RNA sequence: UCGCUACUACCGAUUGGAUGGUUUAGUGAGGCCCUCGGAUCGGCCCCGCCGGGGUGCCCUGGCGGAGCGCUGAGAAGACGGUCGAACUUGACUAUCUAGAGGAAGUAAAAGUCGUAACAAGGUUUCCGUAGGUGAACCUGCGGAAGGAUCAUUA
RNA sequence: UGGUGACUCUAGAUAACCUCGGGCCGAUCGCACGCCGGCGGCGACGACCCAUUCGAACGUCUGCCCUAUCAACUUUCGAUGGUAGUCGCCGUGCCUACCAUGGUGACCACGGGUGACGGGGAAUCAGGGUUCGAUUCCGGAGAGGGAGCCUGAGAAACGGCUACCACAUCCAAGGAAGGCAGCAGGCGCGCAAAUUACCCACUCCCGACCCGGGGAGGUAGUGACGAAAAAUAACAAUACAGGACUCUUUCGAGGCCCUGUAAUUGGAAUGAGUCCACUUUAAAUCCUUUAACGAGGAUCCAUUGGAGGGCAAGUCUGGUGCCAGCAGCCGCGGUAAUUCCAGCUCCAAUAGCGUAUAUUAAAGUUGCUGCAGUUAAAAAGCUCGUAGUUGGAUCUCUCUCGGCCGAAGCGUUUACUUUGAAAAAAUUAGAGUGUUCAAAGCAGGCCGCCUGGAUACCGCAGCUAGGAAUAAUGGAAUAGGACCGCGGUUCUAUUUUGUUG
RNA sequence: UACCUGGUUGAUCCUGCCAGUAGCAUAUGCUUGUCUCAAAGAUUAAGCCAUGCAUGUCUAAGUACGCACGGCCGGUACAGUGAAACUGCGAAUGGCUCAUUAAAUCAGUUAUGGUUCCUUUGGUCGCUCGUACUUGGAUAACUGUGGUAAUUCU
């Protein structure tokens, strides 16, 4: 008997067919356009949606005046529309069927510092989301995969310890003012 | 075993009183007393996890220690002592009342009362029978026993006791048109009137329930509380009345009482 | 059909040994229950040396002694009962273990005599069943076509 | 008197008993102190009996893997039942005496096996399924193997005792003491598994107890079991016999957008480390927060398998020459090897990737959904036949009471279907919530208040209520049939005669 | 994401199996910078165990004549703190493992109107017509004398 918990979970499924050109190529593609490191960010993407997919499938066999549907149903349409996936008009629950990766992947914020230009690049956004300068709303965000929700987009800015945004210049300028 | 059990696990404990996961391997174990152990709240969890009042679980030992805590009118130093339903905690030195009713959800609440409604409690008639040179008694679900009661009272029905003496003051009978709470299953601590009440002989007699917005609910016999005649409480009730809103509508309380902020 | 090297398993003498499981019979540690037993430990008596109180007699304090006195407590030990571990010897087995002999299949074999079969495969082939051999096999009986005929003339 | 659906219940009355191995009816401790020699107030220990709580035990119904090279078993010695008792907490062949001769079996008993503790659950999965479940929660069992007890509310107890069988420690040889399937640790076994560490601060438990104790439990150490996040570089100016956009018929004209086998230049950014301090904690660590140092082949270098096809990616070069070896399969190697040994180059996953074995899908190659059976594996030589399985049409709610609305009855019994209530938590699904994201968690939010801690699912069996299609089944055919009022025979209610026989 | 692909022939269409493919779990190889959780002597031997620890316990309120401390005041029964020992209570829970065990365990569902229950909570506790302003004997701790090679022996 121990106070731990043993509740993990994967996060991704690989596929089933290992060398198949046209998966590959498709998925170097949105590698490349987003700047992912590995295939497991994709096969990442691939999962939460065919999870909503799935919870959608399941919940269009029950009628439309179904309590379950009417609940469980609004609660999925407002995720999807609160973290900007979804539109507001699109809400009915067969637009999501019509979601893609590649709208999961324009709300990482990795791309949304490339989008309000806070970068210059794709993977200028990587580096400048790991190296602590890019905050949300009051705090630093560390990591590229978190989704930005719709709110939260107009706070996106430059972490006021940092030298791009804040002023006290880094490791390496100060050493050329010594040096100076 | 060979004896007795003196440990709770705590994933094994009540799910109502709320423990979470990752604190510990035990729960606090209830003492044995008037109640039974899946149906009553240890002073432990009222003190620590409820009020907030202490911290750890040294902190209600020292709480309890200084006599501050009456449970039902008597000065309680046992911090696994099970207070049940209808049962009154009454804190003097910062002037506070509570009783343990159960709210919409099959939880116990924190319900604040007056001292002016502290001095007494209803309980539920559970068994009566005559002896000892013909004297009758009642037994209550508190046990507690109260010889020489009045002849009209009968099985499953309701008194109030006066919490200072120990005495009947009056009652009110098991008939239709009463209103009820649930203490169990899952329609508990919901509060309605009552219908009708089909016999089942060598078996359980249902007994159908209807609400003050018109959900009609069933439950066992057993599980029925009479808390006031017609329908008026005899008791005050939780900030909600006793009358469970279904999720969606749960939702949209929540949805539209976020917009009064500013 | 007929020549080299090894393994698997069984038979395998040896009445070879060691250990389990079921029971036949005999035995039966220890506990408990019963019937006894009575090492010891008190108590109440009875006298003797004697105080006080009450009135020769009763109750008290110190002791001492004796009696197979008469009661209480009670250890060892025994009879019998029961539970039952275990032991001894049989039978049925099952398993760990030493030993000549030979046995079958397996690893290949590109070693020798025919050419059974696939063509009408030079005796159409195949099936059952009995008999005989160097052997593929051959032959007697009765089928089948998966035949070499879907047919043979009033 | 009071009760239940039903008592041989609960109470009442009467006659007696009441165990010397005795049944209760208090020779007990504390704190403040008193009121008129008595009368006291709060507690603590007790205490027969009753109730309750915590249970335990013994039962009811339904359910489990493989095997017929297990088809009859049980019954002297209890097997099934009856009577009377003994024992036991009590119900019972539990056991004893006397009887009766029964009890289970293709609807698979009985016997054997299991690489069998059972569930909650886990893996995989279109739908159906299949396999695992020693393992932290519930329940069982057991402390080397059987057996017997003491104490106690509770044990057939092993961190209690007594034996025996098996091991084994000391010994002065007479004796004495043992039981890690607790936490560590050791040996052995094996393909196969961590420290003889710190602490009662947390969660709780025990005790006379606000105080003591706890290898329960917590904290560290080892740990690529496994799951989550995630570095190993970004940017700019040049130049290209690079590409693209506007013009020139074309040469060729440009900061307009991109690219690099530029080890071209250039500063700007930063962790990994090194390390004061705070914070964390029982005390420490770790992470979070901060000083100072900390990157140009940013040598502070990323690996594991592969390049014939399945299957992404070189009939390039050197070596070997059916050798060495590769290759899951097909195949490769005999002097030009797309396959071996290597160099280069390229590919796939990437702080991970190969191999072996179990298992699931692929497998419609176990088939209920959903396979096959002339010739590919396969229809019994033929027929009869019991069990099993399957079976043609047909049939459109009322009586005695309480305030027209409830009781009570049904009707022949069910299967089916729908609703209800009861179904441990954790897991699973799912709602809410910016753990810095996520896996998680059950938290949180606002300027003392406001919250949440939902909900679904939970087969079969058992309760409940509505439906009446389908499917089984009854209802009178020698009418001892329905409904009526008529008569007889036997028993008999309890009111009726101011009470009283 | 309800999926297939190579292999029998000179070529073909099939039956059909081999082989690949993807999870998941145990081992293992090569490699391994950061950070958060996290399994871990189950499988074979329910094999064997050095050493150490894992079960103890006092309130105002059962028993204090230990000077072991100190403290009034010295005729003051007992100031106090208190080891020890007697008494009470616990040690039957928790932890570990999975050998047994196949209508057994267990799960759901009922029953005790067929039973016991320390404790807790409530009841009851002058309900009996018959030395007390306080009863009797021991025993530890302690003091003192010993035995045994040896024990939590006495």
């Amino acid at each position: 008997p121990v106070a731990r918990s043993w509740v993990c979970r994967k996060t991704y499924v690989t596929p089933r067919r290992p060398f198949e050109k046209s998966r590959l190529d498709q998925e170097l593609k949105l590698i490349g356009e987003y700047g992912l490191r590995n295939k497991r960010e994709v096969w990442r993407v691939k999962f939460t949606l065919a999870k909503i997919r799935k919870a959608a499938r399941e919940l269009l066999t029950l009628d439309e005046k179904d309590p379950r549907r009417l609940f469980e149903g609004n609660a999925l349409l407002r995720r999807l529309v609160r973290i900007g996936v979804l539109d507001e008009g699109k809400m009915k629950l067969d637009y999501i069927l019509g979601l893609k990766i590649e709208d999961f992947l324009e709300r990482r914020l990795q791309t949304q510092v490339f989008k309000l230009g806070l970068a210059k690049s794709i993977h200028h956004a990587r580096v400048l989301i790991r190296q602590r300068h890019i905050r949300v709303r009051k705090q630093v965000v560390n990591i590229p995969s978190f989704i930005v929700r719709l709110d939260s987009q107009k706070h996106i800015d430059f972490s006021l310890r940092s030298p791009y945004g804040g002023g006290r210049p880094g490791r390496v300028k100060r050493k050329n003012a010594k040096k100076g | 075993a060979r004896g007795p059990k003196k440990h709770l696990k705590r994933v094994a404990a009540p799910k109502h009183w709320m423990l979470d996961k990752l604190t510990g391997v035990f729960a606090p174990r209830p003492s044995t007393g008037p109640h039974k152990l899946r149906e009553c709240l240890p002073l432990i969890i009222f003190l620590r996890n409820r009020l907030k009042y202490a911290l750890t679980g040294d902190e209600v030992k020292k709480i309890c220690m200084q006599r501050f805590i009456k449970i039902d009118g008597k000065v309680r130093t046992d911090i696994t002592y099970p207070a049940g339903f209808m049962d009154v905690i009454s804190i003097d030195k910062t002037g506070e009342n509570f009783r343990l009713i159960y709210d919409t959800k099959g939880r116990f609440a924190v319900h604040r009362i007056t001292p002016e409604e502290a001095k007494y409690k209803l309980c539920k008639v559970r068994k009566i029978f005559v002896g000892t040179k013909g004297i009758p008694h009642l037994v209550t679900h508190d046990a507690r026993t109260i010889r020489y009661p009045d002849p009209l009272i009968k099985v499953n029905d309701t008194i109030q006791i006066d919490l200072e003496t120990g005495k009947i003051t009056d009652f009110i009978k098991f008939d239709t048109g009463n209103l009820c709470m649930v203490t169990g299953g899952a329609n508990l601590g919901r509060i309605g009137v009552i219908t009708n009440r089909e016999r089942h002989p060598g078996s359980f007699d249902v007994v159908h329930v209807k609400d003050a917005n018109g959900n009609s609910f069933a439950t066992r016999l057993s599980n029925i509380f009479v808390i006031g005649k017609g329908n008026k409480p005899w008791i005050s009730l939780p900030r909600g009345k006793g009358i469970r809103l279904t999720i969606a509508e749960e939702r949209d309380k929540r949805l539209a009482a976020k917009q009064s902020s500013g």
